[PDB]
RNA sequence: UAAAUAGUACCUGAAAUCGUUAAGAUGGAACGGAUUAAGAGAGAAAACAAGUAAAGAGGGGAAUAUUCUCUUCUUUAUUAAAAGAAACAUCAGUGAUUAAUUUAAUUUCAAUAAAGCAAUCCCCUGAAAUUGUUUUCACUUUCUCCCCGCACUAAUGUGGGGAAAACUGGCUUUAUUUCUUCAAUUAUUUUUUUUGCUGAGGAAUUUUAAAAUUAUUUGAAUUUUUCUUCUUAUAAUUUAAGUUGUUUCUAUACAGUACUUUCUUAACCCACUCGUCUUGAAAC
RNA sequence: UUGGAUAAGGUGCCUAAAUAUUCGCUCAUGAGAUCCCAUAAAAGGUGUUGGUUCAUAUGAACUAGCCCUGAAAAUGGAUGGCGCUAAAGCGGAUUACCGAUACCAAGCCAUAAAAAGAAGAAAAAAUUUUUUUUUAGAAUCUUUUUAUGAGUAGAAAAUCGUGGGGU
RNA sequence: UUUUUGUUUGCUAAUGUAAAAGAGAAAUUAUAUAUGUACCGGUACAUAAAUAAUCCUAUCAC
């Protein structure tokens, strides 16, 4: 096996939202097999990284990453809210995110 | 202890009396059991009832005692007979219903639901007039009589209520309602 | 009597009841703000120190937060003054939320605006 | 005076102490209370039970009486109904 | 919904609920293949359903029916339409989600060899009381002109035989594996074996 | 030094004021008025001979045994180089998931504990932080490709502190290795990398 | 959004452009406050241009500080340069747009002597 | 000609509008706001390096022509440091979690293992002869037994009619509580597991005084207690007296693909032509 | 502005939050779906679900819930759509959650008011002395504190810019 | 098809992904029962019955 996971998989969903009001300050994350509030709480302090690819190289690379902290659980069904260093692009709304094991 | 199953209807013994007056030094004390969700609600109910019945209002009387009565044998099935007065959109009716339960409070809770569901009678419109435990020789309602059967047995046809952990939207193999 | 009447007049817009001692103390501590200055120019200052209240309430033999709390709990010789001194408690919304602000607490259906005499404290705790 | 933080009294022990001086003593007392072993408590239970009997009986009498009253009322109501029917 | 592509076996499901289930997943970011769409059930009585369909058909654009409501009468098509209804398809994300969904009548080329999933919170057996009238979607489609129902059924039947054949082989393989395991459990190491036993395997 | 407020007993560590801040209306003054900062106090699972998984390093996922509570809060870790490949590596408590498994709980390795402890003690805090000179030297190589890397490696090797650390690591390996090898399964475990799989839920894990 | 750099907080990096300045050429971006009934901007409907307001203003303490943390001072002449001899850490020189090249050079030289930063030294360089 | 994109429609030559080039976008408008994004441009005056040394090019000022000293640019190298961003840690403020805990109070209980007590009996609860009370019969099991139906049942049973007992239950006891219980709801309290966000200010005497805490020292107290409290005195510290520290990184860089910022489209959500008279305008 | 916690309302998907739990009631060959609100009635119904009053386990009469009939208009079509019947309907109850520019906590901006104000070395870096920063005192000004901040007609104040003039 | 390096005059070397970290999993069918197996849809015998709450597949470098 080449490469080791060490993170839980996730899907970076919408922003924190009304019915028709945005709130880009928080993102909503679905974490693989976590379906309840209680389970969600386990991940609360863990660090989240949205890694993404680009055409132009930057710090000599095609992959860059934005970091976040995972702030609180979100309503009954294991979803969590995550707050990031800089707000996530909505291009990301169906994308994968990584929830690391540290803190 | 379960906090999803519980219905917060309690029974309160309330005692009150009209403030004594120079002209009526020795007033009459009135007592009742009242089924309500909290103690303040119970008090309010009592006051309302007083208003309805005698010349008395909260402003010219005082609560003497409020007890809160817990069921003595909260794990003994009991057959409860209840008498109600309710208001419909069209008028007012008296009725008697029977409920097999484990506490008076539980019975009351059941009753409220039933009235809401079957008659569209809202909590405001109902007045409980007496709930008493009926011996099995005096059960008049068939849905309670049936239960009172000897060696009663029935299968379990209900659909499994899985925990929202083991509830998943994608399933391997088509679940079975048959069970056994 | 007058107070009661007033309450009745604004019954459907407020929730009230009997606060209990611990709750009162809590309120004084975490939410207790006080008016410090010459009359009609008050400035909302959090207590923290006893010397802040010992200036105004020094004549009335009520130095320290504890004394104030005591006064609040049971209408002592000097309670009204103490109340006046205390800034209106700017409270949070309840952490579990209200039932329904339209309906009464005494209403058989879920409500709020009634005289919740024994559950007022609970409410306060929830929204402290 | 330049405003600094506004320090939670209920937690920040020092601040609390400053606010209310006797509080320390109270806290100490509480701690002491907490300290005492469960065996003693258990022992006390028996004593409590012993002491409670009469009180318990009284309570029973009260509640029983209430029940009886209720029953009587019900009976009266029934009688009234019967009369009406007649 | 973290799989590459979920194949959903639409037999024995309750239409609208199924659609709803699909839609959310699609929105999230999941490739869904709704397969075997002839056997999706609707909770109304068959006749009622038919009537509803007729009514829907009747609402066409008055000026030029080339535009307006396209009354797609294939069961798969119907399902797709339903899914779309439950989506913000007028935006870009919604459109993408819609695209991600793929609907099939019966079972085609790759979705016979892929694992078929079931949505238990949408099943007819778990959502309807057995004294209520339900309606097979294929039948409904046929009633409102689809024609290719019998053919589809035949195809399904044919596929079933193949599946059975494959299943037998699979079973045999499983048996063989079991036998091997039985044989080899004595050939490992005692402590290790014990450990294995303890942990179910 | 320690303070016992409300019954916590927090333990103080002497700190130095480094940051300077401009005065309100005259000359600058030091930022810190506090002289003692409360000690880190690690979790109730971090011990002295437990095996932990490094989450973030280059040796990402490797299973390395804990060595010394290094006083600065962050702890020392070793995956006995000759077995796992993890050197004498300083690490924070957060970037390591410590397993409930302890080395000194096994019947074979428990007897060689005192020596291990001594070794740990011998390791110090200042032996890790690279002095500026070395860094400068390393930098100086930037102004072919692999050659540069080689040079850097050489420079690293040269460092006396580094050498000492290496020696210590070697000693530890010598002390520990044979026993580990003898417990074959354990050795294998030590060697292997911890990876999450499609069954390991993480939130229900009690490792 | 907010643009923290140092302790320097900027609340609103985006310029407030005139309503509809993007719709008719004749309307310049320069903020003008809309008047008259039915403005939408005046009425502050979700989704329109915002109205500049006093809440947006920078902390009294860091206000006219540039990213450098020095207040910009315009300089036309050596004489003017001189008021900032006792202020090289607090004001930074900008040489007037209309200064001839020789004079500019001289000013730059003076600045270097004074240790005072020049924000536009490169003009005509 | 200094200059012809000053060529006589001639100074400057804006906007609308149009052309060329490039980049981009494009499913029945377009633009816009909020927030990012990827590009594409720009940039170094915070976005690293003061000074020290060797030797060039300059400039000054002073001391009494030529000593001294101050410097700006170039260089060869030579050590800072600071500064921001991380990350972790420590406080403090405000929160979100999951465990609890004190003495109570409110007809709670439940087991334990030996004695018993009463059989339509008991705790109860019914039905009957203004509250208390007297008696009446009514109410428990059962894998028990008998008789009838003779397998008659949804039932590995059963419909009915009868018997049995105290295993079941209830009570009365003597003790027992980590075998299992010690609830629930208030009262008053004390903690704790994780944890998110915030860090304003910079105190020439209110960043003090006190509180608290640590190690001492004298005297008391009933809450006999390694957090027991007051108090006599002394030092220190922070829980006081709004965030500082450690290690990286940018980086041993002068601009780069990083960093800043302008523009550019995207994308999620929102957004109706302004002015106007009008109760009311997006207005057909 | 940041974080929190709510309000009205919601929580199948659209659409953030329950295909939550809990007890009923409804099947509709044009169901129903929440203030204003975007309609339905008299009269029926051996549809089912409760009841009440009577009579001898049936026969009555009633009664009220849901449901059905009564119920017909013109572009195609609208519980907002999709859909939904072990509801995602109707009537409850129990929690949990989501959810505002409202509330709370913190910052900053302005306004208003209030306190108050006509002399002095701090630190760091170097190696006991140099270097680096500042070393404040502008009364409509400075420092700090607290509260507050909608706005057409209108009023006022502070600013900003253009052509010229004296300085 | 395989390999190597790259995609760091309007051009004449050339980059993009709504989604890789194991994106693992082919009976069928009933829901008041199904599936096999063996005979003749019927009979007999097995077997699933919190069915992905599972199973498979990982790290054994040289
Ligand atoms: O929403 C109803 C409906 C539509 C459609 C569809 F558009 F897909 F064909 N199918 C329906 C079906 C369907 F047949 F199962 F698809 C059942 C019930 C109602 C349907 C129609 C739409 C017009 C008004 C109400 N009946
Ligand atoms: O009020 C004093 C003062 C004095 C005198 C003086 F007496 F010289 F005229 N003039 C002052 C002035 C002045 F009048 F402008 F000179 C202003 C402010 C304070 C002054 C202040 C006191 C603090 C130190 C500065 N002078
Ligand atoms: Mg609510
Ligand atoms: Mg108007
Ligand atoms: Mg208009
Ligand atoms: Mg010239
Ligand atoms: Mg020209
Ligand atoms: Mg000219
Ligand atoms: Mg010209
Ligand atoms: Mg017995
Ligand atoms: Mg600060
Ligand atoms: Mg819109
Ligand atoms: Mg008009
Ligand atoms: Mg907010
Ligand atoms: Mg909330
Ligand atoms: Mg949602
Ligand atoms: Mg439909
Ligand atoms: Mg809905
Ligand atoms: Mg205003």
């Amino acid at each position: 096996l080449q490469a080791v996971r060490l993170y839980e998989k996730g899907v970076i969903l919408g922003y924190k939202r009304s019915q028709r009001n945005q709130d880009p300050n928080f993102t909503l994350i679905s974490i693989k097999n976590v379906n309840t509030k209680k389970h969600a709480q386990f991940y609360v302090g863990k660090r989240v990284a949205y890694v993404y690819r680009t055409t132009k190289h930057h710090d000599g690379v095609k992959i860059k990453c934005i970091w976040g902290k995972v702030c609180r659980t979100h309503g009954n069904s294991g979803v969590i809210r995550a707050k990031f260093k800089t707000h996530i692009p909505p291009k990301a709304f169906g994308d994968r995110v990584r929830i690391l094991m540290y803190p | 202890i379960d906090n999803s199953l519980n219905t917060n209807i309690h029974q309160y013994h309330i005692v009150g009396r009209a403030i004594p007056t120079a002209k009526d030094k020795n007033p009459n004390v009135y007592r009742m059991c009242i089924f309500a969700k909290n103690d303040t609600n119970a008090k309010s109910r009592f006051w309302y009832f007083m208003k309805k019945i005698n010349k008395l209002k909260k402003s010219n009387g005082e609560l003497l005692a409020c007890e809160q009565i817990k069921e003595r044998f909260p794990l003994r099935v009991k057959n409860y007979g209840v008498l109600l007065r309710y208001d419909s959109r069209t008028g007012t009716h008296n009725m008697y219903k029977e409920f097999r339960d484990t506490t008076k409070e539980g019975a009351i809770a059941q009753l409220y639901s039933e009235m809401a569901g079957r008659h569209r009678a809202r909590a405001s419109s109902i007045n409980i007039i007496r709930i008493s435990e009926i011996s099995s020789s005096l059960v008049r309602r068939p849905h309670i009589k049936q239960l009172l059967k000897r060696r009663l047995r029935f299968p379990a046809l209900h659909l499994p209520t899985l925990q929202k952990e083991y509830r998943k939207k994608f399933a391997s193999k088509r679940p079975s309602t048959y069970r056994m | 009597k007058a107070t009661k009447e007033m309450l009745k007049i604004v019954e459907p817009y407020v929730t009230y009841g009997y606060p209990t001692l611990s709750t009162v103390r809590k309120l004084l501590y975490k939410r207790g703000y006080v008016r410090v200055g010459k009359v009609r120019r008050y400035a909302r200052k959090k207590i923290q120190d006893n010397a802040d209240i010992s200036k105004h309430l020094g004549k009335y033999n009520v130095h320290g937060i504890e004394d104030m709390v005591y006064q609040l709990y049971t209408c002592g010789p000097v309670f009204k003054k103490v109340n006046n001194f205390l800034w209106a408690f700017k409270l949070k919304p309840p952490r579990k939320g209200f039932k329904a602000k339209r309906h009464a607490f005494n209403e058989p259906r879920p409500g709020d605006w009634g005289n919740r005499e024994a559950h007022i404290n609970e409410l306060i705790n929830r929204m402290i | 005076k330049k405003r600094l933080q506004n320090k939670n009294s209920l937690t920040n022990f020092a601040v609390r102490c400053r606010l209310n001086p006797a509080y320390k003593l109270l806290r100490s007392l509480a701690v002491l209370r907490m300290r005492k072993s469960i065996l003693e408590k258990s022992k006390n239970k028996k004593e409590k039970r012993v002491q409670k009997q009469i009180q318990k009986k009284e309570l029973q009498k009260i509640n029983h009486d209430y029940y009886k009253g209720v029953a009587k009322a019900v009976k009266k109501k029934k009688k009234r109904e019967e009369k009406k029917a007649k | 919904m973290y799989k590459k592509e979920y194949v959903i076996d639409c037999k024995g499901h309750l239409l609208g609920r199924l659609a709803s289930l699909i839609a959310k997943e699609l929105l999230n970011g999941q490739r869904i293949v709704a397969v075997r769409c002839e056997d999706i059930n609707i909770s109304g009585s068959l006749y009622r359903n038919k009537l509803k369909y007729q009514e829907f058909l009747r609402l066409r654009t008055n000026t030029n029916p080339k535009k307006g409501p396209l009354h797609l009468r294939e069961p798969s098509k119907i399902l797709w339409r339903c899914v779309r209804g439950m989506l913000p398809h007028k935006t870009y994300k919604g459109q993408l989600a819609l695209k991600k969904l793929k609907v099939c009548v019966g079972m085609p080329y790759p979705y016979d060899k892929k694992k078929k999933y079931v949505l238990p919170s949408a099943l007819r057996a778990f959502r309807l009381k057995k004294h209520r009238r339900y309606c097979r979607l294929g039948t409904l489609s046929s009633r409102v002109g689809w024609n290719y129902d019998t053919l589809v059924k035949k195809n399904e039947v044919l596929r079933k035989q193949v599946s059975k054949a494959y299943y037998k082989k699979k079973v045999n393989n499983l048996n063989e594996k079991k036998e091997i395991k039985t044989e080899a459990l004595n050939l490992i190491n005692p402590e290790q074996r014990q450990v294995l036993e303890n942990f179910g395997y | 030094k320690h303070y016992n407020v409300k019954g916590k007993k927090k333990v103080l560590v002497p700190v130095n004021a480094k940051k300077t801040i401009n005065k309100k209306y005259f000359g600058r003054k030091v930022a810190s008025k506090k002289k003692y900062v409360v000690q880190r106090k690690l979790r109730k699972s971090i011990e002295v001979g437990k095996v932990a998984i490094i989450l973030t390093g280059k040796h990402m996922g490797k299973r390395c045994i804990i060595t010394k509570i290094l006083n600065s809060g962050l702890l020392a870790v070793v995956g006995p180089y000759e077995i796992n490949g993890v050197p004498l590596k300083r690490v924070d408590s957060r970037y390591l998931v410590v397993t409930s498994t302890n080395i000194f709980n096994f019947e074979n390795i428990a007897k060689l504990k005192d020596d291990f402890l001594n070794y740990a003690q011998d390791i110090d805090d200042d032996s890790f932080i690279k002095t500026l000179e070395i860094k400068k030297k390393q930098k100086k190589l930037l102004k072919f490709m692999n050659n540069v890397i080689d040079k850097i490696k050489e420079i690293r090797k040269e460092d006396p502190k580094v050498q000492k650390l290496e020696g210590i690591q070697k000693d530890i390996g010598s002390l520990l290795k044979p026993e580990i090898l003898k417990n074959k399964v354990f050795a294998h475990y030590l060697k292997s990398k911890f990876t999450l799989r499609n069954d390991m839920v993480l939130h229900k894990m009690k490792f | 959004a907010v643009k923290k750099v140092g302790k320097i907080i900027k609340k609103r990096t985006k310029k407030f452009t005139r309503f509809q300045s993007n719709r008719f050429m004749r309307v310049k971006p320069a903020w003008r406050k809309p008047r008259g009934i039915d403005c939408r901007v005046r009425r502050r409907y979700k989704g329109t241009n915002l109205m500049p307001s006093i809440g947006y203003g920078s902390n009294k303490k860091t206000k006219f500080l540039l990213p450098n943390n020095k207040y910009k001072y315009v300089v036309k002449n050596v004489k003017e340069m001189e008021p900032l001899i006792m202020n090289h850490t607090k004001y930074c020189v900008q040489i007037a747009h209309n200064v001839s090249s020789k004079k500019r050079k001289q000013i730059i030289e003076r600045a270097k002597q004074m240790n005072v930063s020049v924000i536009n030294a490169k003009a005509r360089l």
